[PDB]
C-alpha cells in the first residue's frame, strides 16, 4: 500500500510525510472504487478462471500432466489448480491495495526455493497466471482488464 | 509495520479467504477516512513544537521534574524529553494516518519500557505528558480525529505501564 | 568458537540525536569470545551501562578446539 | 569445536598426560572409521536436496502447516523452513564428519530455541522433519551411517526441546 | 566517569547549589594531595611489570592454577590473566589520580563479574592477586600514597566478591 | 576538568598518563587556590550581578519583557532572572574545574532545542551572560576578570 | 586436526566439504597408527630427551644456570626441564593430530608475553626444545625424525 510505503520513508528521514506524499494518498483513497469492482468481479468468477486456466496450461504444457510430470494425476491435478487460486486471491489483495506488495509478501518472496524442492516446473507455474489473465480477460471491460493485467504480469514475470 | 488496508488482507490470507463482504466494509470505512486523516496530519505536522511546548507547559514545567534533582534538568536531559515527546507525536500521526498500531508496536513500544526503567526516566510523568499532547491535539483536530490520535497516544501509554 | 551473550543499554552523552536511536540504545547481542574484550570496553567508554554477560556456547576452560 | 581427535587431546591436556591406554583407544576407534564418515558425508552431500525434498513430503506437506494460518503458509516461510532443513543436515553432517557434537552446541543449537519461540516456529513439527530426515539419509547410507548421523540428528533434536 | 572535583561540582548541581563551605573543603583536600597522586603514578608506570610479576609470584604461581587443569594453565590463559592485572593496575592508578572510583565502575567492574563468572576465571583466586599487587605497589610508593592506592585495588576486589 | 581529560586519553591508547599530562596535573592543581578564589567571588556578589545583569538587558531588549515577549511580566521576569543565575552557578563550577565541561554537560547540550521550545530568544540570554561578566568585572582584577571572563565568553558564544 | 580445518572452511562457504578435502581426511585417519606410533616412542622416552635436551642446553647456554640466571639454582632447573617436558608431551599431541593447532593453543598463544614477565629468556627456550629434537633424532628412523622434527621446529620457531 501507497500509505504504508510513504510512511516507511518519511520515517527513514524521521520527518512527517511531505506535502507530495500526502496529496498523493489523498488521490489514493478516492480513486478506488474502479479496483475494488474490479477485484469483486474475478472473486465471483474465481471458479471459472482457475478451471479454465488449467485446461490452456495442459494443453499448451502437457508435460506436466503426463507421466513424470509434476501434476501428473487427478490429486496432483486438483494441487496444481489450488496452487493458481492461491496466485489469483492474492493478485485481488494487490488489486485491492494498489500495488504489488501484497502479491510479493505472501506469494514471491522465496517462491523459486519452494517450488524448486517440490520440482514444480516454475515456468510452467507463470503460464497458467497468464492463462487466468486471459480467461479474466474475457470478464472485465476492456478497461478493468487493462488495469488488472499489470498484475498478473507481475506474478507471471516474478515467477520464473 | 501495516495500514488498515493491509491488516484486513492479511486477515482474510491467514484463512485463505478472499475479501468477503465484512472485509469489504472496513476496507471502505478506511478508504472514506482517508482525506480526513491526511488533514489531520497536515494539521498536526504545522503544530508539531506548539503541541508539545503546550503538553509541556500544562504537565512538566515548573515542578520538581524540571528543578534541580529532577530527570528533565540539565539542558541536556530536558532537550532529550521534549525529542521523545516529538517521536510520540510523529509515531502517532504515522499510526493515525494509517489506522493502524502495528507501527507503534515495532517502532515505539519495542525495548522502551526497559530502556526508561534502565536510564530511571520517570514513567508516570512521560504518560501524564503524552496524554497532555493528547488534549492538545484534540482541540486543534477537532472531535473526531482527536478521538482517533488518541486511540494510539494511549496505545503508547499502556505499553509504558 | 565460544562466544558471549551480552545485553547493554548506551546513553546518548554529546548530541541530542533525532533519529530512532532507541535500537542502538539497549540492545542484545552474540559477541565472539575473541571480541569481547574490545567491544566491552568500547560500551564502557561511552558511558553504557553492561546488563548481562553470558557464555552462550557454554565451554569454559577449553584448553585447545577454539575455532 | 572440537572433533573426536582434539576432543581426547584437549581431556589428556587437562589432566597434563601423555596419552594414556584409554586415550589411545579412542583415537584408534575414530580412525578404524574415518573412511565411514568420509562415505557417508559424500552421499549425503550428492543427495542434499533429495533428503530435504523427502523428509518434508512425510512430515510436512498437506497438513494445516502449509496451510493459510500454518507457520509454512507463505513462500518467504516455505522456503525458510527447508533452509533450516538444510542448515541441519549440512550440520549433522560435520559433526558426523568430527564425531563429536560441539559443533551444533556452538554453531547452531545456542539460542536456537528462543528465536524459534519468539518466532513462532513450532518445535514440535520441527523435530517431526529432522527426524524424517534422519530415516531419509539412512537409506541412503546404510544402517551403521544411518544410526551415527542419527546420533546427530538425534542431538539436534534435544537441544531444541 | 569523574574525578574529585567533578563528583562534588555534580552533588552541588543536582542540589542547585553554588559551592558550599563543605564541598568547598573538599575540593581545597584534593588540590593539596595532588603532587603526592601524580608521584605516585609517576612511580606505578615505571614499575608496572614488576609490579604485576612479584604479586603473580607470590599469588598464582606454583599452584594448581598454573597446572594442568587450572584457570591460568595454557599460555594463552596466563597472558589473558597477567593482561587483567595489567589493567587493573592502571585503572587503580587512573582512579587515584582522580581521587574518584566512578572510572572504576563504568570501565572495569562494568560487567566484569559476568564475564568472569560465565567463563569459569576464579575471582577469589583474581582478588588475592589485587591483593598482593596492593602490597606490592605500597612498598615502591611509600606508606600514605600506599593506602590511597589501597582504597581503589579494594574496590575493584568489593566489585567482583 | 584536566584530570579527567588527561586520564580519558590515557585510556583511549591503553597507556599510562605521559610526563605532560601528569605535569599539566600538578599545574592544575597547585593553581587550585586561585580558581577556588575567583569563583568565590562570585559567589559572593551573585544577586547583584545578576540583577544588574538583567536590567542592562531588559535596557538593550526591550521586547523580552514587554507584552508578547518571552519574560513579559513579574513571574516571568523572575524566571528569567534564575537562568542567568544557573548559568552563573555553572560558571563559578567552570572556573573550578579549569575547563568548560561542567557548563556544557549541564547546561549547554541541547540548550538551543529547549530554548526553542520555551519560546525563548537564545541570543538575549547570551546577551545577559555577557552584561553578567561586564558587571563581574567591576569587581574583579584585571588578571581575574580575564581569567573568568573566559567563561561567560564561552557561554556566551555557545547561547548565542 | 585437518578434520576441524577442512569443516571450518567449508562452514565458511556454507558448504558442505570439497571433494579434496574429505580425500584429505582419507589420507589423515589412514596414517593414525603411523603417527601414533611416532608420538608412543617418543613419549616412551620422554625422560630421557628432556634430561639430556637440558645438559645439552646447559653446556651451551650456563648463562641460563649461573647466579642471576632464570633457571639458576636446583629448583629452578627442574622447573625449566618441567617445561621442556611440557613441549615435549604437546609435540606428542600435535603429531596425533596431525597439526600444530594443539602446541599453538596449549603452548604458542601468548608465551611471549608469560616468559617475558616470568623473566625467563625465550630463545634459550627454543634452543631446549632444538636439543630435544637432537636427542629424539638419536632414537628415531631418518623417516620418523624428519615427520616428528617438523613439529619440535614449528615449537623452537614460535620461541624465538
Ligand atoms: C521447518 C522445518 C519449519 C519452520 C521453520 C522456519 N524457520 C524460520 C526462521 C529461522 N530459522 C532460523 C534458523 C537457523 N539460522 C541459522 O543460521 C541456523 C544454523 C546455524 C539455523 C538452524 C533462524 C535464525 C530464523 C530467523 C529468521 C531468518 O529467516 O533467518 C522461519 C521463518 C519465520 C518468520 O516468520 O520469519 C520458518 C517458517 N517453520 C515451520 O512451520 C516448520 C515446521
Ligand atoms: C627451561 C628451558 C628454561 C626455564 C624455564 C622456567 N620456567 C619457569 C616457570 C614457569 N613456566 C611456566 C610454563 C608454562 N605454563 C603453561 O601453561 C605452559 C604450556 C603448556 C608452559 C610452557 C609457568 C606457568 C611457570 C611459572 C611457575 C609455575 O609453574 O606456576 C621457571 C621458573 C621461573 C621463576 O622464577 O619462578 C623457569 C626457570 N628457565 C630458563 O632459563 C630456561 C631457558
Ligand atoms: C500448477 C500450475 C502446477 C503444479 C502445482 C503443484 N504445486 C504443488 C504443491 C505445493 N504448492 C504449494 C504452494 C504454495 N504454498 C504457499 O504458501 C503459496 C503461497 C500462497 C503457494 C503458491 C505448496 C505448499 C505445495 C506442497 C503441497 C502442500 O499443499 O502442502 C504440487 C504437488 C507437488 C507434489 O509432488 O506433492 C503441484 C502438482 N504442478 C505443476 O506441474 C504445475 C505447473
Ligand atoms: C519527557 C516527557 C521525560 C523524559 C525523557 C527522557 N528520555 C531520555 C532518553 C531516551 N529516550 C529514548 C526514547 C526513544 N528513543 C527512540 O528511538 C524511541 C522510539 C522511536 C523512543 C521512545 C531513548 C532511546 C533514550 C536514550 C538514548 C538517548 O537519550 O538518545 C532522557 C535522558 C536520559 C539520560 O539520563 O540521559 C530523558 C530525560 N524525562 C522526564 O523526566 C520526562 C517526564
Ligand atoms: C588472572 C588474575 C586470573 C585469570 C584471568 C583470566 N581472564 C580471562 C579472560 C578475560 N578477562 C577479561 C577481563 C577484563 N575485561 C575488561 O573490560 C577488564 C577491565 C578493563 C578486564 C580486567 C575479559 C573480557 C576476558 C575474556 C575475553 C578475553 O580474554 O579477551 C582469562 C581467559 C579465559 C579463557 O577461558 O580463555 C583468564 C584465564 N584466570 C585466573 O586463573 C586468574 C587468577
Ligand atoms: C532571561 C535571560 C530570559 C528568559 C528566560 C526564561 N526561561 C524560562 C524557562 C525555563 N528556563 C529553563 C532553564 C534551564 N533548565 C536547565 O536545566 C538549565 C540548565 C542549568 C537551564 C538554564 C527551564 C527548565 C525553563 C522552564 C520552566 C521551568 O523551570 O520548569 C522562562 C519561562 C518561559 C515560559 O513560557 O514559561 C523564561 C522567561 N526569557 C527571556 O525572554 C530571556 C532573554
Ligand atoms: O601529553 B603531552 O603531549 O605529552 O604533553
Ligand atoms: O580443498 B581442495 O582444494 O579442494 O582440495
Amino acid at each position: 500500500s501507497i500509505v504504508t510505503k510513504s510512511i516507511v520513508n518519511a520515517d527513514a528521514e524521521a520527518r512527517y510525510l511531505s506535502p507530495g506524499e500526502l496529496d498523493r494518498i489523498k488521490s489514493f483513497v478516492s480513486s478506488g472504487e474502479k479496483r475494488l469492482r474490479i477485484a469483486q468481479i474475478l472473486t465471483d468468477n474465481r471458479e471459472r478462471i482457475v478451471k479454465q486456466a488449467g485446461d490452456q496450461l495442459f494443453q499448451k504444457r502437457p508435460d506436466v500432466v503426463s507421466p513424470g510430470g509434476n501434476a501428473y494425476g487427478q490429486e496432483m491435478t486438483a494441487t496444481c489448480l489450488r496452487d493458481l487460486d492461491y496466485y489469483l486471491r492474492l493478485i485481488t489483495y494487490g488489486i485491492v491495495a494498489g500495488d504489488v506488495t501484497p502479491i510479493e509478501e505472501i506469494g514471491i518472496v522465496g517462491v523459486r526455493e519452494m517450488y524448486k524442492s517440490l520440482g514444480t516446473p516454475i515456468d510452467a507455474v507463470a503460464a497458467g497466471v497468464s492463462a487466468m489473465k486471459n480467461v479474466a480477460s474475457s470478464i472485465l471491460s476492456a478497461e478493468d482488464a487493462a488495469e488488472a493485467g499489470a498484475y498478473f504480469d507481475y506474478v507471471a514475470g516474478a515467477l520464473a | 509495520m501495516q495500514d488498515a488496508i493491509t491488516a484486513v488482507i492479511n486477515s482474510s490470507d491467514v484463512q485463505g479467504k478472499y475479501l468477503d463482504t465484512a472485509a469489504l466494509e472496513k476496507l471502505k470505512s478506511y478508504f472514506s477516512t482517508g482525506e480526513l486523516r491526511v488533514r489531520a496530519a497536515t494539521t498536526i505536522a504545522a503544530n508539531a513544537a506548539a503541541i508539545v511546548k503546550e503538553a509541556v507547559a500544562k504537565s512538566l514545567l515548573y515542578s520538581d521534574i524540571t528543578r534541580p534533582g529532577g530527570n528533565m534538568y540539565t539542558t541536556r536531559r530536558y532537550a532529550a524529553c521534549i525529542r521523545d515527546l516529538d517521536y510520540y507525536l510523529r509515531y502517532a500521526t504515522y499510526a493515525m494516518l494509517a489506522g493502524d498500531p502495528s507501527i507503534l508496536d515495532e517502532r515505539v513500544l519495542n525495548g522502551l519500557k526497559e530502556t526508561y526503567n534502565s536510564l530511571g526516566v520517570p514513567i508516570s510523568a512521560t504518560v501524564q505528558a503524552i496524554q497532555a499532547m493528547k488534549e492538545v491535539t484534540a482541540s486543534l483536530v477537532g472531535p473526531d480525529a482527536g478521538k482517533e490520535m488518541g486511540v494510539y497516544f494511549d496505545y503508547i501509554c499502556s505499553g509504558l505501564s | 568458537g565460544r562466544l558471549f551473550k551480552i545485553t547493554a543499554c548506551v546513553p546518548s552523552q554529546t548530541r541530542i540525536r533525532t533519529q530512532r536511536e532507541l535500537q542502538n540504545t539497549y540492545f542484545t547481542k552474540l559477541v565472539p569470545y575473541e571480541n569481547w574484550f574490545r567491544e566491552q570496553q568500547r560500551i564502557q567508554k561511552m558511558g553504557g551501562k553492561i546488563v548481562k554477560v553470558e557464555l552462550a556456547t557454554g565451554k569454559q576452560g577449553i584448553n585447545t578446539g577454539l575455532a
